[PDB]
């Protein structure tokens, strides 16, 4: 039954021969056998917030989602399609759920390495189905109805907040099924999950300059509600297109031994 | 089931259209005081202008593209409402436009009478804009070059936007559009500007069994609601 | 708006009139 | 004063943001509102307005040719006029029509189409039609046995000239993404009888086919059309 | 019959031998048979919002509407005489609309190419009637009534709204008629539809300096009210002062085919 | 404190704007309003002498 | 117009703060929310399963 | 939020809701 | 009699065989004939702002009044003698009246021309009375008592408002009399009159640096209450301290031919 | 206006009153 939990629950206080009964757990039901009734317990009042156990405070940490370095002077631009499953610390912690509902809020962080110069950078979100750019000069760059954003390097880092666009209700993480209907789709890849493309240039012309323009995306996803949670994935990742699983040669998180061993059970 | 529209003296016989089409949902009026501009008396031919110029019939055969005929341009140099547009500066009027198109029950075809508001005509394959003899044909009207594109560019598969009717010559033989006035000024020049341009499209051309086929569409403009400004001569 | 021309202010965004019967049915 | 810290995302200039911006005319009275006829408040008025298929663009077909298909009297009984497939994402008779040109602006679409299709025969012709709607994931039937048991209507010309054909929106997701797809659905019509025509009318008789979107149309996430996109002439003419 | 729609309408069921009537077309009506009427349908109460089409979000994008490079040592400055007419993407989805009645929202954006200098620049407003500069340093750019904007570059973009300045109630996007009152008056150009000219110069002196400033000025139209709609232009452009058309070679966007081509009806 | 961003357009100096700004001389009484004849609050007052 | 000073911490990009943001689409509406079973709305659901 | 979007808002931290009975007691 | 008019009037429909009276024009009345007496006319509802003819709307413009570049190794700063005498395109419209009451707001926008140098900038206001400085390092240029405004160059301009200082109620524009009390006095130069002495410098001391300095000073009257209009000066002007005239050589603006000739008066 | 001199304020441009008839009938 659905209630307001604030903070973790109470404990109350128990009471010479009582007389339990049996349990029910093959019926797939976690035992609610409350410290109260099986052990001696005392008044707690439990002040320990769960607020931070929050899936909304779980997940919205402006997690960096994109990492290139492109020379000026891809070459000169660089386009990323927006996925999770770039970073896989960022990518095991939202495998966790089934669905995901999640406004993503990019922020844009461009550094320059090697008189620095103050140039102008245009981060323009290009959705699935208006087209990407080729080059650093193409004319979808001036196009009216992406949402570019055009931001300096001396300045704050560009934030702008992408919504929720996937056409279902929840991004399906896992997609148990083939992308479209032709026998030859891809597996997992939900053609409704995709996002856009985060395609950042420098609106700059030529410039006889030997700087090297590092730029980083931060996508913290806000306003979540997430569905059916899932076992934390143990293995190590072995592609961003898909669930595949190989192990390490040995313990920890090995195939055959998750856990690291330890001489026997009587240890 | 037939009918008789008499406007001032000129009256036209025609057939009881159900739902003939006043353009954009509305019914031509005078100009009301909160949006008007020019201070003196509107000159007001209540049955002088406001009547049917009959123009002259176009023959439709197969190989025939379409027609246009820019509002007023057709009817600057006729009558009553042309000596009031060569004798005033402005003018503010909507038409009642009576596209009647007799054929035979063996007659085939299908016509759009469009009424194109502000009809910047192009001109194919130049960069040269159409000249004062290219956009002012008047009576006579004009034949479209390239009726699929509707002679700018466009096309005429969404020309369906505009007012429009259809004379399909199994159903009906008359089109009938009630155009109010459409301009971003509340008066305009005649001289100078055409504010609508009733084109008549052939989508499906006629057709017979005789090769040497043709049925004439004959168009009635009532310049209804004429108000007119700047009296002069 | 902090701007005394009313046209400085943001987009508005607001109007959800339809009248889509002056052009499916601009009919009588 | 008051103390104030600058955010992220601080000087950079959104292209879709919604902002007051200092206005360049101070105390400027613009030209009044007059009442000018057919104000779009909503570009969905425009979707709805039927607007013709381009149900004949095959080639040899020039131009005008292109919005009709010639109902013979040389052709038979139970044989394919045409299909139209209603992707208004791909180059199909569906894409130089009002839907179809205000919806590639635009990524998802919603909604129930309309088809009317309107015989432009003579007054004598006769003879019948079967429009046959195939839902989506079904493919194009190809005989009239096929496609007497979808969702047709047997269309007489010699009574009724003109067919509403209700294009359902049947979508398990609320959208449809226009790509950069197959069977989304097929309009097809087929000879239901052979056309009937006097010894003085054309035994060539056409069909105009129209497209229209319901009051439940919707659409979202807007982009920029395929429809255009490039020298021009002049345009150095705009500066000097 | 005007009514408020804020979301698209919903569906209502339908109900063995249902006897409807005939229909009307050739009168120019758009069929109202509703999918209640013709065919079986379910409840769907239908919560897509429309707010995305409404012609002030269709058009209230701020485009790229004029792009010049000019060298610093129309040379050291560039006007702008202010049109739609200039970039085609933009061009094609306001020829949607015959009147227009759009506030502007000038967004100048100036970057340099080739130690980058802070410039100072000017982007002043010369309505027509008032007089345009011819230099760099004409006595145009210090009068007192001209609208003139004192921006840098290492700053955000400098910002203005240009009211609605026709002389009449909307814009004549398209105008069906003839300039002035002399019979050798260009075609297609309305008097009242000029905006004016934005004329940006660099405010400093003659530097010795090899930097090349381009810039961007990106037109917002806002405030919109737009009336009687067009079929949209689907030949390619030939001039930006007219609607000519000559269409692709083959199709699609031809003048004998504008939709791509297939083998037969019957395919 | 209060969280801000700027805006496109901030520190421009747009020549019609219209904004308060910083008083040069504080507390400065200024000569008093004395009622001169032929006040003009409105240049079509101008206009429309002959 | 309003005296602001910019306080320490102006400009700084915290990868932990929760400030409302420039949405790049704007009049966007989303899919709306249909009831999909099992929502989590806390992660201790998650760890009191066994 | 000074945005005309409801989804350009702060992240709303503030859904205590709990339903814990759907994953430890999935019973009838 | 006073009467609040915020859009220009209307018109009243007009009424064979009116009888009017004479007029009165040698009596110096302009003739109040309405058009609504003597033509055929309609009903206009005239909903035309007269808002930007208002005297604060014709004046307040933020025009450039002074424009000097000084180098740095008056050498080294400048003072302006704050007048409306500068520029003619503001002097012809603050001469259409007699007596103007408005607040000054100064604006200084400072540019640098020939790796460029953030320097800092004082713009004492020295009103009349106190003591301008003579040197870049004078000791007036610390002065307490004065209205010092210490601005950058890299920022927005330093604006001040310069409050209404006259020692009369109102700025005669034009001084039918005599300075002082001796009879050398100048002609036209109100003692009262004199605004004071904007004196910029560069606060910055002696940097080998090859770069000129341009400084502008843009003045927007405002809180503008203008009394006794006048005839709108035609010939051109001889020198910011009278109204002396001499006229173009030939019409227009000539002394014996203000407007530019024609054939004949049946032309 | 966050200053506290009056005149340091912005430019009230709303004075719409008028009296022309003290040029164009200055008479008695």
């Amino acid at each position: 039954i659905e209630s307001i939990i604030k903070t973790a629950t109470d404990t109350v206080k128990s009471e010479l021969g009582v007389v339990p009964s049996l349990n029910a757990v093959e019926t797939g039901a976690t035992s609610n056998t409350e410290p109260e009734e099986a052990i001696q317990t005392r008044t707690v009042i439990n002040q320990h917030g769960v607020s931070e156990t929050l899936v909304e405070n779980f997940l919205s940490r402006a997690a960096l989602v994109s990492k290139r370095s492109f020379e000026y002077k891809d070459k000169n631009f660089f386009k990323w399609t927006i996925n999770t499953r770039s970073f896989v610390q960022l990518r095991r912690k939202l495998e966790l759920f089934t669905y995901l509902r999640f406004d993503a809020e990019i922020t844009i962080l461009t550094t320059v390495a090697v008189g620095l110069p103050d140039l102008t950078l245009q981060a323009m979100f290009v959705p699935t189905g208006a087209l990407t750019p080729e080059k650093q000069d193409s004319f979808h760059w001036q196009s009216g109805s992406n949402a570019s954003v055009f931001f300096k390097i001396s300045d704050p880092p560009a934030r702008i907040t992408i919504p929720f666009m996937c056409i279902n209700s929840a991004y399906s993480v896992f997609y148990d099924g083939f992308a479209g209907f032709e026998k030859n789709g891809l597996y997992g890849i939900n053609p409704a999950d995709t996002i856009g493309n985060l395609c950042v240039r420098i609106v700059n012309e030529h410039q006889p300059v030997g700087f090297t323009v590092t730029v980083r995306v931060y996508m913290k996803p806000k306003h979540i509600k997430a569905w059916a949670p899932r076992p934390p994935r143990t293995l190590p990742y072995m592609s961003i297109a898909n669930a595949n699983y190989k192990g390490k040669e040995r313990a920890p998180n090995a195939l055959s031994a998750i856990i690291g061993n330890r001489d026997s059970v009587k240890t | 089931r037939v009918l008789q529209l008499k406007l001032g003296n000129s009256a036209i016989v025609t057939q009881e259209a159900a739902n003939y089409c006043c353009a954009y949902g509305e019914w031509p009026n005078y100009l009301p005081d909160h949006e008007a501009v020019a201070i003196d008396k509107p000159t007001q031919p209540e049955t002088a202008t406001d009547r049917f110029y009959t123009l002259k019939s176009v023959k439709w055969e197969t190989g025939s593209t379409g027609w246009w005929w820019k509002l007023p341009d057709a009817l600057n140099n006729i009558g009553m409402f042309g000596q009031n547009v060569q004798h005033h500066y402005l003018y503010r009027s909507g038409f009642l436009i009576h596209v009647q198109c007799n054929a035979t029950k063996f007659h085939q075809g299908a016509l759009l009478v469009v009424a194109i508001p502000e009809h910047q005509r192009g001109a194919h394959n130049t960069n040269t804009s159409p000249g004062f003899d290219d956009i002012m044909k008047g009576e006579e009207g004009g034949t479209f070059n390239h009726p699929y594109v509707l002679d700018d560019g466009t096309s005429l598969a969404c020309a369906t936007i505009f007012p429009h009717q259809w004379i399909n010559l199994r159903t009906n033989n008359s089109a009938t559009i009630v155009l109010p006035w459409m301009n971003a000024a509340p008066m305009d020049f005649p001289l100078r500007h055409n504010q609508w341009t009733l084109a008549i499209i052939p989508v499906v051309p006629l057709g017979t069994r005789t090769t040497s086929s043709m049925v004439p569409i004959t168009v009635s403009i009532a310049p209804m609601c004429c108000e007119f400004n700047g009296l002069r001569h | 708006n902090f701007y005394k021309d009313s046209y400085a202010a943001s987009a508005s965004k607001q109007d959800f009139s339809q009248d889509p019967s002056k052009f499916t049915e601009p009919v009588v | 004063g008051v103390p104030t810290y600058l955010l992220p995302g601080s000087g950079q200039f959104l292209t879709t943001d919604d902002h007051s911006s200092a206005p360049a005319l101070p105390c400027f009275n613009p030209t009044p509102e007059m009442h000018i006829p057919g104000q779009v408040r909503n570009m969905l008025e425009v979707v709805q307005v039927e607007s013709m298929m381009e149900i004949n663009n095959t080639e040899s077909a020039v131009g005008m040719e292109r919005l009709k298909v010639d109902i013979s009297a040389l052709t038979d009984v139970d044989q394919l006029l045409f299909n139209i497939p209603l992707d208004i994402q791909l180059d199909g008779p569906l894409r130089n029509t009002l839907v179809g040109n205000i919806s590639r602006y635009y990524t998802h679409w919603s909604g129930s189409l309309e088809m009317t299709f309107m015989f432009c025969g003579s007054f004598m012709a006769a003879g019948k039609l079967i429009l046959c709607y195939t839902p989506p994931g079904g493919s194009c039937p190809t005989t009239r046995e096929t496609a007497m048991l979808g969702t047709h209507i047997v269309w007489d010309f010699g009574l009724q000239s003109s067919v509403t054909l209700i294009i359902p929106w049947i979508s398990g997701s609320h959208y449809r993404m226009f790509n950069n797809n197959a069977n989304v659905g097929y309009v097809t019509c087929f000879m239901q009888t052979n056309l009937i025509v006097p010894s003085e009318s054309s035994d060539t008789c056409s069909l105009i086919g129209f497209i229209a979107a319901k009051d439940d149309f919707s659409l979202r996430l807007m982009r920029d059309s395929p429809d255009i996109g490039q020298h021009l002439h002049a345009a150095e003419a705009a500066y000097q």
